[PDB]
RNA sequence: AAACUGCGAAUGGCUCAUUAAAUCAGUUAUGGUUCCUUUGGUCGCUCGUACUUGGAUAACUGUGGUAAUUCU
RNA sequence: UGGUGACUCUAGAUAACCUCGGGCCGAUCGCACGCCGGCGGCGACGACCCAUUCGAACGUCUGCCCUAUCAACUUUCGAUGGUAGUCGCCGUGCCUACCAUGGUGACCACGGGUGACGGGGAAUCAGGGUUCGAUUCCGGAGAGGGAGCCUGAGAAACGGCUACCACAUCCAAGGAAGGCAGCAGGCGCGCAAAUU
RNA sequence: UCGCUACUACCGAUUGGAUGGUUUAGUGAGGCCCUCGGAUCGGCCCCGCCGGGGUGCCCUGGCGGAGCGCUGA
């Protein structure tokens, strides 16, 4: 399951390819438009929440 | 009353009946004022229409009708639903290989006024054209002459 | 159909056009505009086919573009523009102005006017009525609405028309002994003075019209068009002057031209 | 959908006809609007043309005319009571044209009282306000009071409309179309016509 | 160029299955209806930031999904 | 005020109303440049309304082939009419509620058949007549069969959409896309009809 | 009359089959209308960081948070 992220305030994209059930599983049981602090995506996203 | 056989107030539309004008008004007498035009083809106004007290809206000279097309006659045939009667109008049909002629006839559903009063099933009747008034009825008697056993 | 149609068959165009079988499959079918269908003459069939101006279709659109030809005063670049009777069609650069009215065989003539004879035109009366605030109001068979007329003006009058501001400056009422051209059915094309009107109310009026030699004939009033007073025409009239000649004297009198050639 | 045609009927002799056209858009019909009694709702519809009606599905004002008076003003409209068309309309309380309604009196009584100077409608039991006594005692010019006192001659109601006024409604008939032009506008009933209608309304209890 | 906006696409072309006072033809009426467009009239008639108002979204740039579409 | 053969017409007066799913009363664009900071000339695009043009839609009178081994038909489920309303662009059983019992027929109603689209027209012809008219002009109808809609001034549109019925196309089997009675062309059907 | 050859029309147990059209009752896709519903997207409020002007107050600009606030789509 692949992630297209984009930043906003800056304009950067990419497409990161997941392989992985951990980090879905904060993303399930959700609706569009929910702001959620994903954390367990990497250690870089402490503090982002998308 | 007899004017008021039905669910709804039957009236003239154009006359207003609750002038309130003075007590000596209610004292004097209570006869509305009627509504009555002049359907003119060098036609008459009959006088029970002037003078009559019915209530209906398909009568040419006190209703919401008006009289263009084409000025018909016939017979009178039959006398039996609500305000309209059955006339026949008898005519010779030309067929040419023979030279010769056949007897045809058309049986047209016309509204009947109550100005025209006294009428029976054997005269003649003058007809004009009017809007469809129902299904099948899109003439208005305007003229009632008596047939030859005329008293 | 689902909705209005835009084609005119050749064989299906109004006869009067004089339209040949073998030129196309359709016909200029008219804009909408003042005149009726079938009582017009579009400018295409004026400039390409009566003055031979141009030999295509594509060249009239050449000379419309270049704002040459005015009707009634102003540039139209409608090529199939519904000219009718009674129009002004004026071009500057040669210099022409022209009238359509009917010649006695049906047919709209090439009549040449002066420049004077090009400032005015006659418009029948089709309607008079009452605007808000009681301000009357005429229409015109030219589809001219024209507030504040006479109060002598009535229906199937004629006032004369000032073709740069649209204002009347004279009228002709309807009565026995004025003079008139038949525009519609059997007598179109023809001039006599009115004798008689006959009344048929919830019909149609039947009006008596007699030639200058003597020929009476009669139409519809709403075929009428009265032109002068008395028998002074208003304006100049086509060739023929409105005299409908027989079969034979047309034949003896074309016959008697070519004896004279020589 | 709902269609208005005229030949899926039967012929005047009684014969079956076959139709030689589908169902064409000019022949259409909609769903009835059921004016209800409620705070204004009002939906547009686009027609033939282009044009636009107004469904009006509930109504709560109106504008309504005293016609002996010749004074017409908006009113709230309560109840629905007989129907000439059908006694059915009336259960569920639907609005529509040449109804039987109740409407609110004061507009009305305000302007008999500011008119005439009379009281119209008190009790009889001395109900006197300060406002009301402006309104009705106040002290006019010599003129002013001529011209108020010729006037009371003719200042006089019937005694079916005044028994209306001491229960504070009146009974209308709608003049016009709710379910086409979106309102409910009348005129209140009077004379031989209000005669009829108090008969049919008790003869249906 | 592209794209937004407007207009047209209800005309034309084909065929004759249905259809027996139905269709259609001559004659009449709309005083019982609607009408894009053309032409003319009307467009300070109302007694109650203006020397210019607000938020977006295409084309474009960039990241993509599906075996597949004039998909998104 | 004005007009019709005839208005419940047009114009006028008065008391109010005026829909937020809302009514008009110009925050638009080009070209020439100027007269005494103001004034401006030609156009283009839009605007409620009125009239006009192109119509369309409903009605009026007369007219159509064979058939009685079809003589009575319509009315429960609107058939003829009345009253009030709903719906409709509007006139109307168009539809509803309450009433009345009507309406058509040997002068052929009702039913059935038609190798029946209707006219303008074509062949034959002493005079009368008989037969044909799918076919390029006018009107109607349809887009495989029924039905329903959106947009728009106008469509129940099919080189628009949505379902169902019958056929049929690609597929990684999850899905997606269909409508030549338009011009060519192919198959089929036939005695029978042309160039992708 | 009886005997021999061929072909048509008819009757006929089999409550014949194929094709198509009508209807009773029930179910009933899809659009349209009405009554609800409310995933989301703003604005005006309330606080916190705070500049300017007018005069502790108001008009403002970048915003962040949060309140079963109101209002609109």
């Amino acid at each position: 399951m692949k992630l297209n992220i984009s930043f906003p305030a800056t304009g950067c994209q990419k497409l990161i390819e997941v392989d992985d059930e951990r980090k879905l599983r904060t993303f399930y049981e959700k609706r569009m438009a929910t702001e959620v602090a994903a954390d367990a995506l990497g250690e870089e996203w402490k503090g982002y929440v998308v | 009353a007899d004017i008021q056989t039905e669910r709804a107030y039957q009236k003239q539309p154009t006359i207003f009946q609750n002038k309130k004008r003075v007590l000596l008004g209610e004292t004097g007498k209570e006869k509305l004022p009627r509504y009555y035009k002049n359907i003119g083809l060098g036609f008459k106004t009959p006088k029970e229409a002037i003078e009559g007290t019915y209530i209906d809206k398909k009568c040419p000279f006190t209703g919401n009708v008006s009289i263009r097309g084409r000025i018909l006659s016939g017979v009178v045939t039959k006398m039996k639903m609500q305000r309209t009667i059955v006339i026949r109008r008898d005519y010779l049909h030309y067929i040419r290989k023979y030279n010769r002629f056949e007897k045809r006839h058309k049986n047209m559903s016309v509204h009947l006024s109550p100005c025209f009063r006294d009428v029976q099933i054997g005269d003649i009747v003058t007809v004009g054209e009017c809007r469809p008034l129902s299904k099948t009825v899109r003439f208005n008697v305007l003229k009632v002459t008596k047939a030859a056993g005329t008293k | 159909a689902r909705g209005p149609k835009k084609h005119l068959k050749r064989v299906a165009a109004p006869k009067h056009w004089m339209l040949d079988k073998l030129t196309g499959v359709f016909a200029p079918r008219p804009s909408t505009g003042p005149h009726k269908l079938r009582e017009c003459l579009p400018l295409i069939i004026f400039l390409r086919n009566r003055l031979k101006y141009a030999l295509t279709g594509d060249e009239v659109k050449k000379i419309c573009m270049q704002r040459f030809i005015k009707i009634d005063g102003k540039v139209r670049t409608d090529i199939t523009y519904p000219a009718g009777f009674m129009d002004v069609i004026s071009i500057d650069k040669t210099g022409e102005n022209f009238r359509l009215i009917y010649d006695t065989k049906g047919r709209f003539a090439v009549h040449r006017i002066t420049p004077e004879e090009a400032k005015y035109k006659l418009c029948k009366v089709r309607k008079i009525f009452v605007g808000t605030k009681g301000i009357p109001h005429l229409v015109t068979h030219d589809a001219r609405t024209i507030r504040y007329p006479d109060p002598l003006i009535k229906v199937n009058d004629t006032i004369q028309i000032d073709l740069e501001t649209g204002k009347i400056t004279d009228f002709i009422k309807f009565d026995t002994g004025n003079l008139c051209m038949v525009t519609g059915g059997a007598n179109l094309g023809r001039i006599g003075v009115i004798t008689n009107r006959e009344r048929h109310p919830g019909s149609f009026d039947v009006v008596h019209v007699k030639d200058a030699n003597g020929n009476s004939f009669a139409t519809r009033l709403s075929n009428i068009f009265v032109i002068g007073k008395g028998n002074k025409p208003w304006i100049s009239l086509p060739r023929g002057k409105g005299i409908r000649l027989t079969i034979a004297e047309e034949r003896d009198k074309r016959l008697a031209a070519k004896q004279s050639s020589g | 959908g709902i269609s208005r045609d005229n030949w899926h009927k039967r012929r005047k002799t009684g014969g079956k006809r076959k139709p030689y056209h589908k169902k064409r858009k000019y022949e259409l019909g909609r769903p009835a609007a059921n004016t209800k009694i409620g705070p204004r709702r009002i939906h547009t519809v686009r027609v033939r043309g282009g044009n636009k009606k107004y469904r009006a599905l509930r109504l709560d004002v109106g504008n309504f005319s005293w016609g002996s008076e010749c004074c017409t003003r908006k009113t709230r409209i309560i109840d629905v009571v007989y129907n000439a068309s059908n006694n059915e309309l009336v259960r569920t309380k639907t609005l529509v044209k040449n109804c039987i309604v109740l409407i609110d009196s004061t507009p009305y009584r305000q302007w008999y009282e500011s008119h005439y100077a009379l009281p119209l409608g008190r009790k009889k039991g001395a109900k006197l306000t300060p406002e009301e006594e402006e309104i009705l005692n106040k002290k006019r010019s010599k003129k002013i009071q001529k011209k108020y006192d010729e006037r009371k001659k003719n200042a006089k109601i019937s005694s079916l409309l005044e028994e209306q006024f001491q229960q504070g409604k009146l009974l209308a008939c709608i003049a016009s179309r709710p379910g086409q032009c979106g309102r409910a506008d009348g005129y209140v009933l009077e004379g031989k016509e209000l005669e009829f209608y108090l008969r049919k309304i008790k003869a249906r209890k």
